[PDB]
């Protein structure tokens, strides 16, 4: 057979220890999860220092926190703005996550609280940047590049499935690069606890699954869907499927054709075809062996998993950082004014923030 | 070539959800 007796104990070996550590993490993340916490900081503990990041999903601002010097990264979200765009259940959900799990490339939490007008996440400051920065600059990564990165995500998406929770919105824009190299994974709003099967339309075109587009009841295998697009993104510098308009990349998706660069190795491409499977039935990830078709594929062979775990692995690339209140890593935004009204503002709304 | 193709596509930048 392919293992030996040595080899095939320690690989089960190895596959019952993750079994015992998923079975407490467990238990730790839904005494959490049934108990949030609340009002750990308040808006006069920072100085506001640079906006990191702006768009629909609110704000992210650069704060330092007075007394330590510690500077972090601050969601604001306006409780108006949200209630108009109709996104309450996802910005309480996305709060009590993040309060919630605990791993080595989940971005942590550190504080929260909410004022009259807005709703703030204190969380790790992550000098780095987006991987998608570094990805279009350096044009693509190398095979054993992409790979430490992707088994990262590989360790965060079985942790989060454990925990029964999809992620749904992966993507280079949505990974941050920490101070050692390693990935953090920070957005969490269209994540959701699905045991079994959920039907919304959210995502992004080049990364939904193809039972997505379709209208289809589906599970956590669009997550691994989605780490097909994203190794295949880093390795080549773009995705697998892409057009002019969303619906020509649609088109793609669901055609079950998917082509390489002449540079891309066979173990990569089989293992892309594998998570690129159209078929429910035939994707790695979705099938009886679960997570265990990725971690042991050719392709992942030299990973050493606990050691990535442990971030014991040299990183192949580590990001510009002179200080800890470096934001070279990040775009420069209009600098936009914190109001905080007299008045308070949904508060039955976000009572359980 | 399939770089070019990814160019002309003008979806090169950051991508927003749906
Ligand atoms: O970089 S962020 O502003 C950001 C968010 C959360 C925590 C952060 C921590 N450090 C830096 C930037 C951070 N960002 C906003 C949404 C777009 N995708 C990536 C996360």
């Amino acid at each position: 057979g392919h293992m030996g007796n040595a080899a095939a104990a320690k690989k089960g070996s190895e596959q019952e220890s993750v079994k015992e550590f998923l079975a407490k993490a467990k238990e730790e993340f839904l005494k959490k999860w049934e108990s949030p916490s609340q009002n750990t900081a308040q808006l006069d503990h920072f100085d506001r220092i640079k906006t990191l990041g702006t768009g629909s999903f609110g704000r992210v601002m650069l704060v330092k926190h007075k007394e330590t010097g510690n500077h972090y990264a601050m969601k604001i979200l306006d409780k108006q703005k949200v209630v108009k765009l109709k996104q309450i259940e996802h910005t309480l959900n996305e709060k009590r996550i993040l309060q919630a799990v605990n791993f080595p490339f989940l971005v942590k939490l550190e504080f929260s609280f909410k004022d009259n007008s807005n709703l703030y996440m204190v969380m790790e400051y992550v000098p780095g940047g987006e991987m998608f920065s570094h990805l279009r600059r350096i044009g693509r990564f190398s095979e054993p590049h992409a790979r430490f990165y992707a088994a990262q995500i590989v360790l965060t998406f079985e942790y989060l499935h454990s925990l029964d929770l999809i992620y749904r919105d992966l993507k280079p824009e949505n990974l941050l690069i920490d101070q050692q190299g390693y990935i953090q994974v920070t957005d969490f709003g269209f994540a959701k606890r699905v045991k079994g099967r959920t039907w919304t339309l959210c995502g992004t075109p080049e990364y939904l699954a193809p039972e997505i587009i379709l209208s289809k009841g589906y599970n956590k295998a669009v997550d691994w869907w989605a780490l097909g697009v994203l190794i295949y993104e880093m390795a080549a510098g773009y995705p697998p499927f892409f057009a002019d308009q969303p619906i020509q990349i649609y088109e793609k998706i669901v055609s079950g054709k998917v082509r390489f660069p002449s540079h891309f190795s066979s173990d990569l491409k089989d293992l892309l075809r594998n998570l690129l499977q159209v078929d429910l039935t035939k994707r790695f990830g979705n099938l009886k062996n679960g997570v265990n078709d990725i971690k042991n594929h050719k392709w992942f062979a030299t990973t050493d998993w606990i050691a990535i775990y442990q971030r014991k692995v040299e990183a192949p690339f580590i990001p510009k950082f002179k200080g800890p209140g470096d934001t070279s890593n990040f775009d420069d935004y209009e600098e936009e004014e914190i109001r905080v009204s007299i008045n308070e503002k949904c508060g039955k709304e976000f009572t359980e923030f | 070539t399939x770089y070019a193709d990814f160019i002309a596509s003008g979806r090169t930048g950051r991508r927003n959800a749906i």
